[PDB]
């Protein structure tokens, strides 16, 4: 567990490790807004 | 030239971008190595051993000393919260270089900085960034000596009394057993450097390293490539790539050796037992559980003639019978007490089993790595009930899988390289087919 | 829940390129 | 003139009681008191002319005496059958569950 | 006109009928070695010890086989993964009862094969080709190494290494099954599909072009005899292929850039078969199929069973019998 | 079929008397026999020794009888030989040995009812199946 | 058997040598199109 | 009779291999 | 100095019985007021002599050599068992305990493998009377148990066994049963063997003893499928001796 102190963000951590695939994700994102150029 | 599939190829020739390119993607690695370990310690449970809970960062800290106590109990977790949270920042200043040099920087570094601007045909400017980053790597390998030898030391599984934390004041420096690790064979009983098995070689070697790596930069910032070099290589930033591509696959295919046989830099007591380990374990409890009603293990005959508990190997050693008479090259602190001269003592068998021998035999064959892909533990036939698939098995998997990858990257990059440098990459050409102006093979 | 942060966190990528693409930015 | 001693075995007391001479040690566990220790005791001292020779084993204290006593209609002897006390086999005959 | 130079002019010749190149040089002798030992072996090689209890598999025609059984035996389970060239055995003899053959033969090969894709990347150079026809052939490749060297790495024992013949491959199959439920490995479903696939797509392309032939010879000739090696036209009319194609599922189905179709072609069994090597590779560290063992169970908790748990009595019928005389304790763990 | 409270009924003592689990406390059970029994007795068996078993029938002849509350509690806290005649506290599990067992730690006496419970529930569910082994899965 | 070990030994190291310096012989050169 | 059988087919297929290499017709352009 | 583990490993030294120095020529006295046990006992065969079958009339054939191909896992080692003194003033060695079976295969000329157990299973041997020393000249004389090579679980490859398997040829259903009941029933042997050991090199101050041996058994029967053959084994020992 974390510390009692980072207890409140414990949500959140559960949650940060899959944030580099998002930015994977985000690049067909992007090429889909200027159309695959 | 390349379609939007290929884009990051368009990349080739802008090196203030291309900087952008790979100093946010080092931010990615940092912020997962961050973001991991804080999941790893949000999810931990000290009573639990780290290996049935899923951990592959927690076990790495807690190797180098942070942590851990004798046993390797978790003692303390603040150490794992300060790694991850102070890698889970730093990723925020590579993200902030890495995007700022990739939008907004100097789209080219040359005309900027001739320091920081490059040719990739430059052989002397691509040596000379090349001998930094040595520079660089040989002081990172010294800082894993620094910790062992001046800042608490290393976790050893070896040490008396069950495994601690331990100094290391008297590295191996002795070449011939540094070097003679790179020359032992890889095969069974040898095993190339996947058999270092004490904290002196493994700290000795880094110190070897370090100088190495040092030396090597120093020497490549000094000079240009000889002639001989010159013309034996591609040189171009497509051939430097499938260069390290080739190296990153030979370098997974080791680790996946590594961990799947190593119980030293991969304590047991974090990573869980090896193959061979539980496989030994099982011939141990059932010795030691048969002995306990009477049976005489030593001159017990089993169905195929030799022996039911104890055989020997091919070159005599007293070793476990049954199907793990394959597995007898496996040294581990909890059995290592029961060797004599020639294999396991049978006076020592008799007498001295401890019971914490007993018990760690027992963990380690209810925790041999077999697993299912959804995490049902043991072999593929056994029922659901028990959540585990050993942190081995996902190592030694998830890198074969890469590395492999990372071979076929190496073929096609040095294909590609090698085509593209003496012009067709692109296909042949009509008017200048080559084997048209062959002469036919019959 | 859980799924409170991940939405926050995932529309953030998507809101960038919106953003840009509103604004006719770099893209 | 070809049998298989086992399978014969099967036909005497072997195969309805505990035979002292010749049942693997874990048929103990049929009945309280003996598993592990008196079946120990029981197999290393094998063996025996009668079921009544088990109270002679040196050692026994009046209770483990007593837990004989009690069990000896569910024991037998018969011959030693060299198949079943080779190979350790009383101990583990590779049947596990 | 130097003597090492003309060497060189030779190995790199272009004129040679079989192109020798210097990947070449390696896997003529290694290969050369593995074929003649497997031969000879499996003709006249005495029975292995494969598991190491003492119990030889005879594998070899002259000791009571036909094609369909024969093999090259595995090395024995006593040697594990250690290294036994002929020059560690007292006696050929010693060596032929321990499975020498085996090791001696699959590590020529794995070299030679290893050297012959190399070999497709340096020819395709000589003649000014695109390179990565020996990408193509990693897939076969790594298949190879999958099942005779890195199983047998992370299961400890080339005695647990494919079988060199027909009848020990079946052997190899069913005890895979039964240890790891590689039938339900997605990585094994990925390579199903990519061969599945792969042979339809054969089928499809042959099809597609043989029904849009050009016209140019008579009934009474083979139409293959309206093609002659190197025009410069195509023989068939692909936008024809396309029309009917693409009408018989619906027109954006269709492929009409022969490149793209070919590419397609190249990457889908490739691929497929990359994730298979790759399931018999990370099963090797036994990361096994999918378990729903007992996933199901009704209100009171009674066991319903489903088709995952027939499989599983068939897999447990696999465990219980193979390598009967070779386990003492309860654990298969290897 | 449903978990009613006739099979949620179980011997509490030898002298006779029945305690009824309710259903959160049998599914508690089953999660706690998991994290801290199952690596050796899935299934109800004994993987480091599979001649002993966890079938009712098999607890009842051990000596304290083990096919009750009391007695399994008594046995997590002070496990024996089937004979009773030595203590095995230092090679299983146990509240006498959590130090050298950390996942015995945490558990409270509750749990140990809930444990025992689900021992002596399951094979009311299962039949031949629980300590069985392979020949029945 | 010593005499066969050190005939392998010679045969595997004459081999190698052949592949390594083989490559080491300006192989880019040896292309149909553009040698350097 | 069955193993010379067996090798013989086998023999028989590897002299084909030398004559389908060696002796092919050679595939002549346009 | 002793090596360790580490020193003997994969070297084939883990095979062999330790040796006495040639000097060691001095003798054990034996006090018979005392009793002894032998604390390690290890057997190490040199050579595997089978006797060939001479087919015609009365010829008796000869013990032929062999070629051993199972390697260095031959020895009998660390056994031990009680050293009593006879009336007679003679010892006998009765055997308790210890690695004392190999199972081991060599090839005849001709490729036939002969395997067999190697073994001194309940050895009981003694001397001649009147020994009160041991000495370059003693000699033990004993019988042992050669069990069968395989044990009751084991399976042919057809599936049959003696406590377990196949009673039959299943994979032929209605053959005639009387031709095959000699491979259908298997039968576990239990014979004896001979076995001499000739004292020459004592250690008078530490109680060891080395020397020669020689012994005869039969080799393995296949559970009753074919007769077995005999094997002569000759070797060289290794014991110590103690106080009880
Ligand atoms: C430049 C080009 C280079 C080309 C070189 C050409 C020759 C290469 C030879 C490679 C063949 C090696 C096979 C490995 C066999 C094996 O036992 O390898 C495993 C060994 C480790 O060996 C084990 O090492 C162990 C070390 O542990 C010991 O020590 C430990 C210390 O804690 C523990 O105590 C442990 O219990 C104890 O046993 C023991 O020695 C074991 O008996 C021994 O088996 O790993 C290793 O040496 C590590 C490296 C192995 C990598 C090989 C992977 C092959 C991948 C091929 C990729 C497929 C290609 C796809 C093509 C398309
Ligand atoms: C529409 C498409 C959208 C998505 C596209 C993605 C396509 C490919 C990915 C498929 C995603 C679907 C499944 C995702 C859910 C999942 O997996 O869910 C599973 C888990 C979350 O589930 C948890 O899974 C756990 C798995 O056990 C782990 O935890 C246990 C309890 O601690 C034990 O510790 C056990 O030993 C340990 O293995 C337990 O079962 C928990 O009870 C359960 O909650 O997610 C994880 O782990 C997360 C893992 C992601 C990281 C990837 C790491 C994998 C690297 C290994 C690969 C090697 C390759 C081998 C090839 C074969
Ligand atoms: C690790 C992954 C990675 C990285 C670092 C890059 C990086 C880059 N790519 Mg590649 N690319 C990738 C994956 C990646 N790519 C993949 C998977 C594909 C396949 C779809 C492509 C396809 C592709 C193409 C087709 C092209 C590039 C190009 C480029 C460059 C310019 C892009 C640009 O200006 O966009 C502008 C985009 C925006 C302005 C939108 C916003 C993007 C921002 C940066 C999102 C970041 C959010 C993040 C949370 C910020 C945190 C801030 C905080 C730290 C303060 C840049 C160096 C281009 C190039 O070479 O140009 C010469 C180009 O043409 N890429
Ligand atoms: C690259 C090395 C690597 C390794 C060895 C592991 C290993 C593990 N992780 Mg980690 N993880 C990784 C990368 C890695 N992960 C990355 C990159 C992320 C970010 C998404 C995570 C995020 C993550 C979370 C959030 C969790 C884990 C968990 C786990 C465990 C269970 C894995 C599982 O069931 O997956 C199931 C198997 C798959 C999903 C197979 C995917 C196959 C892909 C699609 C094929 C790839 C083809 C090519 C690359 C295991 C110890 C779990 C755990 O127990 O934590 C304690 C958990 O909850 N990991
Ligand atoms: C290897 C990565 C790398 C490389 C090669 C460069 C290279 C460059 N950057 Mg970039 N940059 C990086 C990372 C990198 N940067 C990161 C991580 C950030 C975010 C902090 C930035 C943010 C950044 C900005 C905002 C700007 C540049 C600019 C420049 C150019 C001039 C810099 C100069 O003269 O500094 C001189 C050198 C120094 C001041 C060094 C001071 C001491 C340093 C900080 C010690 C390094 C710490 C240590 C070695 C390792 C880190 C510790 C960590 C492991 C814990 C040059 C091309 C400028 C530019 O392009 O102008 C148009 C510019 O405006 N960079
Ligand atoms: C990332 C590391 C790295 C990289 C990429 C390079 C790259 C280069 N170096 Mg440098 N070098 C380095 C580190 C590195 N070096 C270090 C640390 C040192 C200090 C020891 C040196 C010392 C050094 C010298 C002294 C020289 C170079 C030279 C060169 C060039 C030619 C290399 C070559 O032909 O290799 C190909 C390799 C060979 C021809 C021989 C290989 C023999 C090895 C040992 C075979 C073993 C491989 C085996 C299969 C795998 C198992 C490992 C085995 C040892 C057990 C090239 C630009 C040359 C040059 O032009 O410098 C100006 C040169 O003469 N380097
Ligand atoms: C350090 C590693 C590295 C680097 C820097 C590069 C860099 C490059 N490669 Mg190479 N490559 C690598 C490794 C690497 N590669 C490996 C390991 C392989 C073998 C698989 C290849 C195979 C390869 C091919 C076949 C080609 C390149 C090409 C290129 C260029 C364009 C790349 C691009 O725009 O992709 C853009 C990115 C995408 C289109 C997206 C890729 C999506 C991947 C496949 C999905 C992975 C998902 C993962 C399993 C997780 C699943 C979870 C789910 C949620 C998604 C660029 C120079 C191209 C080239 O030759 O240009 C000169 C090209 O055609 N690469
Ligand atoms: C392996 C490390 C085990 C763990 C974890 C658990 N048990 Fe166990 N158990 C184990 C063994 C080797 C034995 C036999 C002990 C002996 O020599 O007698 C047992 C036995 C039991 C019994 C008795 C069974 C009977 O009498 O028929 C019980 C009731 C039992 N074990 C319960 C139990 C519980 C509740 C556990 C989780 C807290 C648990 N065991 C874990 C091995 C292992
Ligand atoms: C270029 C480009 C790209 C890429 C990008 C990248 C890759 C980037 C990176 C970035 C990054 C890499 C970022 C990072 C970030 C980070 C951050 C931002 C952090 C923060 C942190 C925090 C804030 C924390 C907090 C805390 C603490 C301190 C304690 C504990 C708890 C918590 C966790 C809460 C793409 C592909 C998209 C597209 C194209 C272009
Ligand atoms: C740390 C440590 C250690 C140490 C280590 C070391 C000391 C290492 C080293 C290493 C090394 C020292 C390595 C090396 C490498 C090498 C290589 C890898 C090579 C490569 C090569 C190549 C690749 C080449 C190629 C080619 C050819 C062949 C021909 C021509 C062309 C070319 C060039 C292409 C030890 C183990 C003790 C312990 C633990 C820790
Ligand atoms: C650490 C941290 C942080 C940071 C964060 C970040 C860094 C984030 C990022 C984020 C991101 C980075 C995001 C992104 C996302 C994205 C997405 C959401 C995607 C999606 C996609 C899709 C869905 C796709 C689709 C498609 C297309 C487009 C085309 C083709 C087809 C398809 C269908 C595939 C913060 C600040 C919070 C604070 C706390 C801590
Ligand atoms: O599957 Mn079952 O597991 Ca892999 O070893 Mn243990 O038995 Mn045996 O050697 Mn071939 O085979
Ligand atoms: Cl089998
Ligand atoms: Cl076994
Ligand atoms: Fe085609």
């Amino acid at each position: 567990k974390l510390p009692e102190a980072y207890a409140i963000f414990d949500p959140l951590v559960d949650v940060l490790p899959v944030i580099p695939v998002l930015f994977l994700a985000l690049a067909f994102v992007w090429q889909a807004a200027v159309g695959f150029r | 030239g390349f379609a939007w599939w290929a884009g990051n190829a368009r990349l080739i020739n802008l090196s203030g971008k291309l900087l952008g390119a790979h100093v946010a993607h080092a931010g990615l690695i940092v912020f997962w190595a961050g973001a991991m370990t804080l999941f790893e310690l949000a999810h931990f449970i000290p009573e639990k051993p780290m290996y049935e809970q899923g951990l592959i960062l927690i076990p790495h800290i807690a190797t180098l000393g942070w942590g851990v106590g004798p046993g390797g109990e978790v003692v303390d977790t603040f150490p794992f919260f300060v790694v991850g949270v102070v890698h889970l920042i730093s990723s925020a200043v590579l993200g902030f270089g890495g995007v700022y040099h990739a939008i907004r920087g100097p789209e080219t570094l040359e005309e900027y900085s001739s320091f920081f601007g490059y040719d990739w045909k430059d052989k002397n400017k691509m040596t000379t960034i090349l001998g930094f980053h040595l520079i660089v790597l040989g002081i990172g390998a010294l800082l894993l000596v620094a910790k062992a030898m001046f800042f608490g030391g290393l976790y050893d599984t070896w040490a008396p009394g069950g495994g601690d934390v331990r100094v290391i004041t008297n590295p191996t420096l002795d070449p011939r057993v540094i070097f003679g690790y790179l020359l032992k064979s890889p095969f069974g009983g040898e095993g190339w450097i996947v058999s270092v098995n004490n904290l002196e070689d493994v700290v000795g070697g880094h110190i070897w390293i370090g100088l190495i790596c040092i030396a090597g930069g120093i020497w490549h910032i000094l000079t240009t490539p000889f002639g001989w070099a010159r013309r034996a290589f591609i040189w171009s930033g497509e051939a430097y790539l499938s260069y390290s591509l080739g190296a990153l696959s030979m370098m997974g295919f080791i680790a996946t050796c590594f961990v799947w046989f190593n119980n030293t830099v991969y304590p047991s007591e974090f990573y869980g037992p090896t193959g061979p380990e539980a496989s030994q374990a099982q011939a141990m409890t059932f010795l030691i559980r048969d002995q306990k009603l009477g049976a005489n293990v030593g001159s017990a005959q089993g169905p195929t003639g030799l022996g039911k508990y104890l055989m020997r190997s091919p070159t005599g050693e007293i070793i476990f019978g049954g199907e793990t008479m394959r597995f007898w090259d496996f040294r581990g602190p909890w059995l290592e007490p029961l060797r004599g001269p020639n294999g396991l003592d049978l006076n020592k068998i008799k007498n001295d089993i401890q019971p914490w021998q007993e018990r760690r035999a027992a963990e380690y064959m209810t925790h041999a790595p077999l697993g299912s892909l959804n995490s049902v533990g043991g072999v593929a036939t056994e029922i659901n009930s028990v959540n585990f698939v050993s942190p081995r098995s996902w190592l030694a998997t998830s890198h074969f899988v890469l590395a492999f990858f990372f071979l076929v990257g190496h073929l096609w990059h040095a294909g590609r390289a090698r085509a593209a440098a003496a012009g067709f990459e692109k296909g042949i050409d009509r008017e200048s087919e080559p084997v048209l102006s062959m002469p036919s093979l019959d | 829940a859980q799924l409170t942060m991940i939405a926050m966190i995932g529309i953030a990528g998507p809101m960038i390129i919106f953003l840009l693409a509103v604004r006719r930015g770099n893209l | 003139e070809l049998v298989n001693v086992v399978d014969e075995k099967l036909g005497t007391a072997y195969g309805e009681k505990i035979d002292l001479n010749n049942t693997n040690i874990a048929a103990f566990i049929q009945y309280r008191g003996l598993y592990p220790t008196l079946a120990k005791l029981i197999v290393k001292n094998a063996p025996y002319e009668s079921v009544e020779d088990v109270l002679n084993i040196p050692g026994l204290t009046e209770r483990q005496k007593q837990i004989l006593r009690e069990n000896l209609e569910h024991f037998t002897v018969t011959e030693v059958e060299t198949a079943l006390v080779e190979g350790g086999d009383r101990y583990n005959n590779g049947l596990y569950k | 006109a130097n003597l090492w130079e003309r060497f060189c002019n030779w190995v790199t010749s272009t004129d040679n009928r079989l192109y020798v190149g210097w990947f070449g040089v390696i896997m003529i002798p290694t290969l050369l070695a593995a074929t003649i030992c497997f031969v000879i072996a499996f003709i006249a090689a005495p029975p292995v010890d494969i598991d190491g209890i003492r119990e030889p598999v005879s594998g070899s025609l002259l000791y009571g086989n036909n094609i369909i059984t024969g093999a090259v035996v595995p090395s024995s389970n006593a040697i594990g993964l250690h290294f036994y060239p002929i020059w560690e055995a007292a006696s050929l003899d010693e060596w032929l009862y321990n499975g020498g053959p085996y090791q001696l033969i699959i590590f020529h090969f794995l070299l030679g094969a290893s050297c012959y894709m190399g070999r497709q990347w340096e020819l395709s150079y000589r003649l000014g080709m695109r390179p990565w026809i020996c990408v193509a052939y990693s897939a076969p490749l790594a298949s190879a190494f999958a099942v005779f060297l890195i199983y047998p790495i992370g299961q400890g024992s080339f005695s647990d290494g494919m079988p060199l013949g027909i009848s020990g491959t079946f052997n190899f199959m069913i005890v895979f099954q039964a240890e790891h439920n590689i039938l339900m490995h997605p990585f094994h479903q990925l390579g199903v599909a990519g061969v599945f696939g792969g042979a339809l797509f054969c089928a499809m392309h042959g099809s597609l072009v043989t029904s849009s032939l050009i016209r140019e010879t008579t009934e009474t000739e083979s139409a293959n005899y309206g093609y002659k090696f190197g025009q410069e036209e195509e023989t068939y009319n692909i936008v024809a292929a396309h029309g009917y194609f693409g009408r018989l599922i619906f027109q954006y189905a269709s492929f009409n850039n022969s490149r793209s179709l070919h590419f397609f072609l190249a990457a889908w069994p490739v691929v497929g078969v990359w994730f298979t090597a790759l399931g018999i590779s990370t099963m090797a560290f036994n990361l096994n199929g999918f378990n729903f063992n007992h996933s199901v169970i009704d209100a009171k908790g009674n066991v319903i069973n489903t088709w995952a748990d027939i499989i599983n009595r068939a897999n447990l019928g696999m465990e219980v019998m193979h390598e009967r005389n070779a386990h003492n304790f309860p654990l298969d763990l290897a | 079929a449903e978990l009613t409270p006739e099979v949620l009924t179980v011997p509490l003592n030898s002298e006779g008397k029945t305690i009824t689990l309710t259903e959160k406390q049998y599914l508690e059970g089953k999660r706690l026999f998991q994290y801290a029994c199952a690596s050796c007795h899935v299934g109800g068996i004994t993987k480091t020794n599979p001649s002993l078993d966890l079938r009712t029938e098999t607890l009842a002849l051990a000596t304290p009888p083990r096919d009750n509350i009391e007695g399994l509690v008594d046995y997590m806290k002070n496990p024996t030989t089937y004979d009773g005649e030595q203590e095995i506290a230092e090679v299983h599990p146990s509240l006498r040995s959590a130090d050298i067992f950390p996942k015995m730690r945490n558990l409270t006496e509750k749990d140990l009812v809930a444990i025992a419970g689900h021992i002596l529930v399951e094979p009311k569910i299962l039949g031949d199946k629980w300590g069985g082994g392979k020949v029945y899965y | 058997m010593e005499t066969l070990k050190i005939t392998v030994y010679i045969v595997v190291t004459f081999f190698v040598l052949l592949f390594v310096f083989g490559f080491l012989s300006g192989d880019p050169a040896r292309n149909p199109k553009r040698k350097d | 009779m069955e193993t010379i059988t067996y090798v013989f087919i086998f023999a028989c297929i590897i002299a084909l291999f030398f004559f389908a290499i060696f002796f092919r017709e050679p595939p002549r352009i346009t | 100095q002793t090596l360790t583990y580490d020193d003997i490993v994969g070297t084939g030294l883990a095979n062999k019985c330790p040796t006495l120095d040639d000097t060691a020529r001095g003798a054990y006295p034996i006090d018979s007021s005392q009793t002894y046990r032998i604390a390690r006992l290890c057997l190490q065969p040199t050579t595997f002599l089978v006797k060939e079958e001479p087919k015609n009339k009365r010829q008796e054939a000869e013990f032929v050599p062999t070629k051993l191909v199972t390697r260095e896992t031959t020895s009998l080692d660390q056994i031990q068992g009680e050293l009593k003194v006879n009336s007679d003033g003679s010892l006998t060695f009765v055997e308790e305990d210890g690695i004392d079976f190999q199972p081991v295969t060599v090839q005849m000329a001709g490729g036939e493998r002969i395997p067999l157990l190697f073994t001194v299973k309940n050895l009981v041997a003694s001397t001649q009377p009147n020994v009160t020393s041991i000495t370059t000249s003693t000699d033990f004389k004993g019988e042992f148990n050669v069990p069968s090579y395989r044990t009751a679980n084991f399976l042919d490859p057809k599936g049959r066994g003696l406590a377990s398997g196949y009673d039959s040829a299943i994979a032929l259903p209605q053959a005639k049963e009387e031709e095959l009941a000699r491979a259908n029933v298997k039968r576990f042997s239990l014979t004896k063997g001979q076995i001499s050991l000739n004292v020459a090199k004592v250690d008078g101050r530490t109680g060891e003893i080395a020397g020669t041996f020689e012994s005869e058994q039969l080799s393995d029967d296949d559970m009753g499928a074919h007769e077995p053959h005999e094997v002569k084994i000759q070797g060289v020992f290794y014991a110590s001796i103690e106080p009880a």
